[PDB]
């Protein structure tokens, strides 16, 4: 029976102690019900880890049940709010209540939930789709006799319902015999409601297997919390749905959690100590993390110092109504087998948002927005590409020489204006994609050659080879030294695998995200004193160029890359200003990438 | 709440002073508007509820919570202050009140349950509309025994039949006759959030507006609006035959005020009217900035101030903003005569083509931008799409019929297959388009102005071909532009120094209503008729452009080019607001025809 359970959820609810809330032993309840009942807050997240604190009974009958249980504990606070501070009793209920997962369960896939764990506590993987918008959802429908000056309430279940055209009340009806009542959308009551589905990460499918859905109806407070294409997880009970045996079933979410990060969404929580403002305050911390940047791959030390200029990105001006772009782009033609699929697989992994594709299997109009019919009501809609679900962080495209040439040209537009300009027969729009691309590519036949010059062992329109900041142009030099070194790192990492010890740990994935997320805040300024010696350097160039007959096409996008290269620097060392020891960094770098040809 | 709010409003119209400046104390205000609103006709008041926060709060907590009970109060409050001019005039319609908002409230994705049926601000961009559609107010109803006609009149929102005739009763006799009865109308509208103002890597929403009587056709497909109105859901029903309603509802907004201030721009051909609007101050400033000797080179350059020096594309790109003179050909059959402008820029890359693309594009309003290889031939003028509902093949719009009064850009336009190209023949020079497909024989018409930028072909521009041979244009194609700007730059020392120069200091950190006015104005009140004088200019700065362009092999003159120079003369003498075509503005127009090609 239920009616002693009531008192065992209440004991619970004003007894509960705990200790890491930083000082004594307060109530993690006794605070939340004043807070409820003073209509500062809506949800009330009841951990079931607590309750298997000191009852591990109660959660053994709650998961096995949990649908009259979350109704117990929406009656039990009902009676506790006035006791701390209209006719129907859930009209004036005005928050809700959730389950949080208890700890004990593992999480399940999609395929794994079956029949035999409809209406319990379950808990399920996978990737968000198709997610709504906000509609409001009707719970308590108010209808008025106008006739009669009254006023009448009734609560809704299932997704449809049938109104009302009595005016039940005995005394309006056996007055008269006769009076019709109205429906209105203000003594109601609405909540917030949207629905989403869920796939199997393709991952854990089996070699071949179609990947399965699930449908989860979020609402009340766990709306607007997961975005498309999305990793989740999410805690709710597995109901059938209502309106001859066989069923078709929804997952009614009660928890959700975004598990980005493979571990759990610790964005928010991007805190740097002082006892790590001791490694960022060191005189070299820019060449710290530029060792600890894929550290498995021997060599290459001057390219993992502009993946990383790449992350931190430059700062983007304004001026007189004239955007300039701010993010920095990069390539890395270089002959086979010298780890660059490797070198980006990282780079997608260290970036909070971040998007992998091939050039030889993804389609410009895949890459950049789509649009798209429904079978079912035969209107179009636009669907985001790649560089739209990209749109703040980094873009990873690899074989880029290898993609087809009317395929290739839908970049240009999103590498200096950073916007998609759409104009096809349904829609007519500009979306955002202010994305920073990083490609791959095979120079001419596979391999470098020195009898053709650059521009023809590379094989890129100058209109498109300008549009990167940096072309790096690495090369297989077998020098007999160089690949016994070489040799003497990779068979070190097959015994250990790990690498050998180096003279600096690499830092943790997980610390580097956040080093580098409060080192993207800062917003440097340039110093006047320097447009005389930028200036000259830019000349130099333009006259190197302009009298080799080796060089590649250099323009007045050129100087911006200075610009913008040392802006990155600068926001490295956590200054202020830029000075004029990042300015001859950037002039280095710029010249230490097609050295490797002399 | 019906009494207690006319008397606190009527308050707010009669005494209200602000701190601000209309029209370029005069206290009276909202009675100054409403003398207006008597001298001419517009029964409209938009006041801005704003105002009506300083002077109170207790109103404007209840205007915008529950609106739809007190805007017929503010239409009363405001009929009886009209007072003062009962007797002078008196139109018939009624008065009216408008609250709006100067900035907006909310976006079109924090709009909750909490907000149904409240006045609410959003802002977008719309995209299409519809035809009008009727809707019943008055019933009137018949008899088929009495042939008596009573007229009920629809109140809370429902129309109700008597059942009783009046004279003969027989219980259930009263037809409604549909055309006998009273009609409103109603028009639906979508919108579309901006660009800016949209969370990380997400594609736009749309919004349903439902417009009404006098609102029902003051918008366009392309235009940004503040729109302000009503925020309200209403129910939806599985069958169209049961009454089982669903229990998630459905939202749109019924509109109560638009507001197209589009500053970023000039003045849409909608303001030719509002011309008429000027201040008389304003007018002596502009015949007054026309009589400088050099009003030309001081507008011009006051093009995109960003840009370099390139003093002569910023010419050209401003005679397009004024274009020769519409004349009336239907009388000579000739047919109709184009009056714009086609701007062809041609030249090495790093030459700031694109840049000048983006910038127009972003002053004129009604334009687009396009680009090489993402828009096929049928795209840019007209497609035949299946309609879904009705499955019927119907007409649509390209890119080159929806900017129809403005500028078409289209970058990369070397870039473009020979068959989407051959399709610019008919709609930049004759200013038609003549469509015969399954079931559509028609013939649109447009008055749009081509500004295309090309590449050379190899994409350098190499001194040992010809200048017919480095654009790889046929010619009848380059002779529908009649300005083909060769940006030849190289790597002058001196250029190249002070363009860095000038780049550079966009990191440190004339007027617009000037020239948004001048242009609006310009266009009005002028017409330039060509002279004798200048007629005699005319004929051999054509027969001199024959022998040269013959024989150099760089692009031919055909009489085309003749008229021209014309849409070239006419368009300079606009400028200076001269009236009337005399010499110089036949040699400045032939000058800067001939250097550019140089
Ligand atoms: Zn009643
Ligand atoms: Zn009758």
């Amino acid at each position: 029976d239920y009616a002693l359970e009531k008192e065992k959820v209440k004991k619970f609810l004003q007894e509960f102690y705990q200790d890491d809330e930083l000082g004594k032993k307060q109530f993690k309840y006794g605070n939340q019900l004043v807070r409820l009942a003073h209509r500062e807050q809506v949800a009330l997240y009841v951990d079931l880890d607590d309750v298997a604190e000191d009852d591990p009974e109660l959660v053994d009958s709650i998961c096995e049940n949990a649908r009259r249980y979350a109704k117990l504990f929406a009656d039990a606070v009902q009676e506790l709010l006035p006791q701390y501070k209209q006719y129907p009793a859930e009209l004036m209920r005005r928050f809700e209540l959730y389950f949080q997962g208890p700890s004990s369960n593992k999480p399940r896939v999609i395929r794994e939930v079956r029949a035999d764990s409809v209406g319990k506590l379950v808990t399920v993987r996978g990737i968000v789709t198709r997610v709504s918008e906000v509609k409001p959802k009707m719970v308590v429908a108010t209808y008025t006799c106008d006739q009669c000056g009254a006023e009448t309430y009734q609560p809704i279940q299932s997704p449809t319902f049938m109104p009302l055209i009595m005016c039940p009340s005995q005394e309006c009806q056996t007055n008269r015999s006769g009076g019709r009542l109205y429906l209105q959308t203000r003594g109601s009551r609405f909540i917030k409601f949207q629905e989403m589905k869920m796939q199997e990460h393709s991952d854990q499918v089996p070699v071949g297997n179609i990947p399965r859905s699930i449908t989860v109806l979020v609402e009340g407070e766990n709306t607007r919390i997961a975005q498309p294409g999305d990793h989740v997880s999410v805690t709710g009970i597995f109901l059938p749905i209502l309106r001859g045996l066989l069923s078709e079933t929804y997952l009614e979410a009660h928890r959700i959690v975004k598990m980005n990060k493979s571990e759990d969404d610790e964005s928010g929580a991007g805190e740097l100590t002082r006892e790590e403002l001791r490694q960022i305050a060191e005189e070299d911390f820019y060449e710290k993390l530029a060792a600890s940047i894929a550290p498995e791959i021997y060599g290459h030390e001057d390219v993992k110092k502009a993946l990383l200029l790449l992350l931190v990105g430059g700062v983007d001006q304004s001026p007189r109504g004239m955007k300039i772009r701010g993010n920095i782009n990069i390539c890395l033609m270089g002959d086979p087998g010298v780890a660059k699929s490797q070198l980006l697989s990282y780079i997608d992994r260290l970036a909070p948002r971040s998007q992998y594709t091939t050039g030889r299997g993804s389609s410009g109009v895949g890459l950049t927005a789509a649009v798209l019919r429904d079978s079912v009501s035969g209107e179009l809609t636009l669907e985001g590409g790649a560089l739209v679900l990209a749109d703040q962080g980094v873009c990873c495209i690899d074989e880029f020489d290898k993609m087809a040439e009317a395929d290739r040209t839908a970049i240009h537009e999103v590498m200096e204006q950073q916007t998609i300009s759409i104009a096809k027969a349904g829609i007519l729009t500009t979306l955002n994609a202010r994305c920073s691309i990083l490609a791959a590519a095979n120079p001419a036949y596979g391999r470098y050659n020195p009898r053709r010059s650059l521009e023809q062992n590379i094989q890129l329109p100058a209109a498109l080879l300008s549009r990167f900041d940096l072309l790096w142009l690495i090369q297989d030099r077998p020098d007999r030294d160089n690949d016994l070194r070489l040799a003497q790192h990779i068979t070190y990492v097959h015994q250990h695998s790990r690498q050998p010890p180096s003279q600096f740990e690499p830092l943790d994935m997980k610390l580097m995200r956040r080093y580098i997320a409060m080192c993207r805040e800062k917003q440097p300024m340039v110093p006047e004193s320097l447009a005389d010696y930028i200036t000259a350097a830019y000349v130099e160039m333009r006259r190197e160029a302009w009298a080799s007959k080796d060089a590649t096409y250099t323009s007045a996008r050129t100087l911006l890359a200075i610009l913008r290269l040392s802006t990155a620097l600068a926001r490295l060392r956590m200054v202020d200003v830029v000075e004029k020891e990042d300015v001859n960094e950037a002039i280095r770098l710029m010249e230490m990438s097609k050295d490797s040809l002399l | 709440n019906v009494a207690a709010c006319k008397e606190n409003f009527q308050r707010f119209l009669q005494r209200f002073i602000d701190p601000l400046a209309k029209e370029e104390i005069t206290e009276p205000l909202y009675m100054q508007r409403l003398g207006e609103i008597n001298v001419i006709g517009e029964p409209f008041l938009n006041v801005n509820c704003e105002h009506i926060k300083s002077f109170d709060k207790n109103l404007y907590r209840q205007l915008i919570s529950y609106p739809q009970e007190v805007i017929p109060t503010f239409d009363m409050a405001v009929n009886e202050i009209f007072f003062d001019r009962y007797p002078d005039s008196i139109l018939e319609h009624q008065i009216q009140v408008r609250p709006f908002n100067a900035l907006k409230t909310k976006n079109m994705r924090n709009l909750n349950p909490e907000d149904i049926d409240q006045l609410i601000t959003i802002s977008g961009m719309v995209i299409r509309t519809s035809q009008l559609i009727p809707e019943m107010q008055e019933a009137f109803f018949q008899c088929q025994v009495c042939a008596h006609t009573t007229r009920v009149e629809m109140d809370r929102g429902r129309i109700a039949e008597p059942s009783v005739c009046g004279r003969c009763h027989t219980t259930h006799s009263m037809a409604l006759i549909h055309n006998r009865s009273l009609f409103s109308d109603k028009q639906m509208i979508k919108l579309q959030e901006s660009p800016e103002d949209m969370p990380a890597g997400q594609t736009p929403h749309t919004v349903i507006l439902f417009a009404h009587n006098d609102l029902v056709d003051k918008v366009q497909p392309g235009d940004r609006v503040n729109v302000t109105g009503i925020y309200r859901a209403v129910p939806i029903r599985v069958n169209p035959r049961v009454s089982n309603v669903k229990s998630v509802y459905k939202t749109h907004i019924d509109v109560i005020h638009y507001r197209k201030t589009d500053a970023k721009r000039l003045h849409g051909l909608d303001e030719e009217a509002e011309q008429k609007l000027f201040s008389e101050k304003r007018v002596e400033l502009l015949k007054e900035l026309s009589r400088k000797p050099d009003i030309y080179e001081r507008l011009a350059s006051a093009l995109a101030p960003s840009i370099y020096e390139h003093e002569d594309i910023k010419k050209g790109i401003l005679l397009q903003l004024f274009g020769g003179t519409r004349k009336d050909f239907s009388h000579t059959g000739r047919g109709k005569f184009r009056a714009e402008i086609n701007i062809l820029l041609c030249g090495d890359p790093g030459t700031s083509k694109s840049q000048l693309l983006q910038y127009v594009y972003n002053l004129v309003p009604r334009g687009q931008y396009t680009s090489g290889k993402g828009s096929s031939a049928v795209g840019l003028t007209a497609y035949v799409m299946k309609d879904p509902e009705t499955r019927q093949l119907v007409l649509q719009t390209g890119a080159l019929v929806l900017s129809d009064n403005g500028i078409c850009c289209i970058d990369e336009f070397d870039k473009m297959n020979e068959s989407t190209r051959s399709v610019l023949h008919e709609v930049m020079e004759q200013q038609t388009l003549s469509i015969a497909k399954a079931g559509i024989i028609c013939q649109l018409n447009a008055r749009t102005s081509v500004l295309a930028a090309a590449n050379p072909i190899e994409s350098q521009w190499n001194p040992k071909k010809t200048t017919i041979e480095n654009i790889q244009l046929p010619h009848t194609l380059l002779s529908r532009f009649d300005l083909i700007f060769l940006l030849l730059d190289p790597q002058d020392e001196a250029y190249d120094r002070r363009l860095a120069h000038h780049l550079v200091a966009l990191y440190y950190q004339l007027d617009m209503a000037v020239l948004k006015d001048y242009i609006a104005y310009a266009h009005s009140t002028i017409m330039p008729r060509l002279s004798e004088e200048a007629s005699q200019a005319l004929i051999e700065a054509y027969v001199d452009m024959r022998k040269i362009g013959s024989s150099r092999g760089m692009v031919s003159a055909y009489p085309r080019q003749l008229e021209s120079l014309i849409r070239l003369a006419e368009a300079h003498a606009k400028v200076r607001l001269s009236n009337k075509v005399e010499a110089i503005d036949v040699e400045e127009a032939k000058r800067l025809h001939r250097e550019a090609l140089k």
